């Protein structure tokens, strides 16, 4: 189910994983001692997934916390 | 019945200093107090393309196209004067000692057990392996890290200090001292006596430790680079900022203390390549690799449980392993 | 339509509000700006204020404007590759000269 | 056998910032108080010259253009009026154990890398390469703009163990050639020494001295700086120009990129010249990437086939690949 770490330095103990769950991705913010997770957000592929990510404003470990601050947005 | 204790915290020992970085000439060398620091500049810089390609989008316009617009940078360098040749570097260590109470602990059956242990392994056999170690490391020149590489001759020059005298000078030849070969001395016996006496709490421990190196005149020296992160925000900011103290350029604390703990010989897949630091899961980053697995039986945790709780003793060097995590403190528990 | 006609609201709140524009640090990469966000004549002015700016039609803020939508909204390259961006870049470029097209009488 | 995923090669022929300090020829090996080459600001008023969008039937636009020209500032270095001779120095240490990575994920990979690397060397030595090298340092590549319409060029190199020097060469610029790598006994001597050098035999520190005749008054060419927004004309909108305290100078990696230029195997032309060593050997100024990846002639295509595969490629390929190992640089994913 599990497929890679989405960032390869986790930024304060955080990074997104990325899971399977048949014909649709699910990447998840997660904690990484703990292992309990702060919002998610579901796509149908991963092309989808690096070509949303590759798009995000910035580069490196900036792009990893604009993306955690866009996943485990405020819904309401 | 004695489970672990659920908060667990030992407060590190041998606590080093920044070391501050200044540069001179070589034979001007014993009247190095005045020397004038290295300090951190900036340059701009324009790249090109040579990262790897994929092979879903890769035409020959297009890269083309990519060298139609390059990119401009600008980062930050430091480097020798011109007429100097010798990289100085100087920091201080403390060494507390102690090494067995923890600073945290629910249980109090449990922290009998583990200073028992603990007064077991000291009065078995004492520190003289592990300061052994440290005083090998102090020998050399692991803290000058890539400083050290393609050198003439690296000179390190170590003090004990009393009160404001020194009681005791050291003077060793970094590059005759090996760098995976741990072979005795007379002067490095000494100073690991007085190492291991300091760890097991029989005085107080000061040491100054200065480093020498011949790089080459106006070359580059390497302190420790700092964190940013482009959030793809305005201006187009630096990409790479260097630490620094009052207009000098310096190292971290942590990375001396990296190069210090450099013990672990005991690896159970491979001891031909070489000492790498001592961590739970023992692993290496720039490598990316973990030794000592979990999955085996010689992880540090594996280790505690089966030679604190159920008083299995593993083998002397995994003992040597088990104090070693002890003397570099951690959060530990659960 | 609604992104750049709400930009001519900003600079119709920040028109009539705050007169008061006077010197300050940062007047070099604020200062296309300055002539885009054109204030009232100083009090103090003296006859070489009909030359200082007065030929200032500064189409250079729909250029930055328009590298602020570009970094703004994601331009997709599958897009580009299809004719999405063709006609895209025709209503972004005809929305952009409308733009400009109210900011040709910004002074005059 | 996958590739490594991480893979860094720090780099060897570390060389450093040139500086430059102007005198009188024939006072010529007494250079050593010589005042150093400032960098100063002078004003330029510029018309306009761009390329308009033709058929402009409009004059008044042209004439209106010329109401308000361009009013700029500029930095220039000159020489001093009463001195015709550039001086540029800078040093250089050669490093050596050009085939271990710094960083490298997989074991198996890094073994067999190192047995294709240490297979090449007990092959053949590093004297193709430091032939070429010597060549580069034999005349003045690393004199970029300031090398063209010159009297005379010499090129002093000495090299050092102690506060001392052990063996002086003394060069002519002019006469070696600047696309035909001739043979020569110093540069076979000197091309022994950088040879040695890149094995790890040794400790190799040069120290590189340039003379140029350019003129009385004439102008300099330091290397130019990146110039943000946030500054106006008085301010330098224009024109910086790199330096180090009160001195004009050149960066590193400009004299970096004159060292390497060794590739005389394109599959395109070789008529040419030699331009440098680039994984996707491109060059920025024509604009052009020459060992297009479509080819098989890549860094990385070459690499693949060659550690992975044991498909040797010949023999001046592999020049290119251990030239691309001595440059260093982030490989892998």
């Amino acid at each position: 189910k599990f497929i890679k770490y989405l960032s390869t330095a986790h930024l304060n103990y955080m990074n997104i994983a990325v899971y399977e769950n048949g014909s649709k991705i699910k990447a998840r913010v997660e904690n990484v001692v703990n292992g309990k997770s702060v919002g998610a957000r579901d796509f149908d592929s991963t092309e989808q997934l690096e070509s949303w990510f590759y798009g995000l404003p910035g580069s490196g470990l900036g792009r990893i916390e604009n993306a955690m601050n866009e996943i485990s947005r405020r819904e309401n | 019945i004695l489970s672990t204790a659920s908060v667990l915290a030992f407060e590190r020992k041998l606590d080093p200093s920044d070391a501050l970085m200044s540069a001179g000439a070589w034979a001007q060398r014993d009247a190095s107090q005045e020397w004038p620091a290295v300090t951190v500049r900036e340059k701009s810089v324009r790249g090109t393309i040579s990262n790897r390609l994929k092979t879903k989008d890769r035409d020959p316009a297009k890269l083309d196209a990519s060298i139609q617009s390059p990119n401009l940078q600008t980062v930050d360098v430091a480097n020798l004067p011109s007429d100097a040749d010798t990289l100085k570097v100087r920091f201080t260590l403390r060494v507390l000692g102690g090494a067995g109470t923890p600073s945290a602990c629910n249980d109090a059956a449990y922290r009998d057990k583990l200073l028992q242990t603990v007064a077991t392994y000291v009065n078995d056999q004492g520190f003289a392996e592990l300061a052994r170690r440290y005083a090998h490391n102090l020998a050399n020149a692991r803290f000058l890290w890539r400083n050290r590489v393609g050198a003439e001759a690296v000179e390190v020059r170590i003090n004990h200090i009393r009160q404001g005298e020194v009681a005791r000078a050291w003077r060793f030849d970094a590059l005759a001292i090996g760098l995976r070969d741990f072979k005795a001395d007379a002067e490095l016996d000494a100073l690991a006596e007085l190492i291991a006496s300091g760890l097991s709490g029989s005085g107080h421990v000061l040491l100054e430790v200065v480093a020498f190196a011949r790089i080459g005149d106006g070359q580059e020296v390497f302190p420790s680079q700092e964190l940013i992160l482009d959030k793809g925000d305005k201006k187009g900011q630096k990409s790479k900022t260097l630490y620094s103290v009052r207009d000098a350029a310096a190292i971290h604390s942590q990375k001396i203390g990296n190069a210090l703990r450099t013990i672990d010989t005991w690896y159970p897949d491979e001891d031909g390549l070489g000492p790498i630091a001592v961590e739970p899961y023992g692993s290496v980053t720039s490598q990316g690799k973990a030794y000592r697995q979990p999955k085996q039986k010689l992880d540090f945790y594996t280790l505690l449980d089966n030679w604190v709780l159920r008083d299995e003793a593993p083998a002397v060097e995994q003992q040597h392993y088990v104090i070693a995590n002890l003397i570099r403190g951690g959060v530990f528990g659960e | 339509a609604q992104i750049c006609d709400e930009a001519l609201q900003y600079a119709a709140r920040l028109r009539e509000l705050e007169p008061g524009w006077s010197a300050t640090p940062g007047c070099q990469l604020h200062d296309a700006e300055q002539l885009w966000l054109d204030p009232l004549r100083a009090q103090t002015d003296e006859t070489f204020l009909q030359r200082r700016l007065r030929g200032d039609w500064p189409a250079e803020v729909g250029n930055r404007f328009a590298n602020w939508l570009n970094r703004a909204v994601s331009s997709d390259s599958q897009i580009l590759g299809s004719p999405e961006a063709a006609q895209w870049s025709q209503e972004l470029s005809k929305e952009l000269t409308m733009f400009k097209e109210i900011l040709e009488d910004e002074r005059d």
